[PDB]
């Protein structure tokens, strides 16, 4: 029971850290886009 | 235990993500726009 549970919180917990290293790639992506430079496309930096 | 009270929530969670899913897709304008009653559109035809 209790390795069942941990294993099913480690898989849990890899799968929020996809979630999170997909949220940090786009926010890298966002960094490099639109703070280190200008972005052109449109609403990836917010709308107007 | 708490195993399936765990299963619930995370059904829960897919449910509330496809609704965001959804809404972030689709709910990209903050009004609704109509299209004119001509279709005077210089020959360019969108009745499809
Ligand atoms: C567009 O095509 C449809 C069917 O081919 C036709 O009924 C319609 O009149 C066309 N649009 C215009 C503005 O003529």
């Amino acid at each position: 029971g209790r390795l069942q549970s941990l294993q099913t919180y480690v898989t849990q917990q890899l799968i929020r850290a996809a979630e999170i290293r997909a949220s940090a790639n786009l926010a890298a992506t966002k960094m490099s886009e639109c703070v280190l430079g200008q972005s052109k496309r449109v609403d990836f930096c917010g709308k107007g | 235990g708490s195993f399936c009270t765990q299963l619930n929530r995370a059904l829960t969670g897919i449910a509330v993500e496809q609704d965001k899913n959804t809404q972030e897709v689709f709910a990209q304008v903050k009004q609704i726009y109509k299209t004119p009653p001509i279709k005077d559109f210089g020959g360019f035809n969108f009745s499809q």
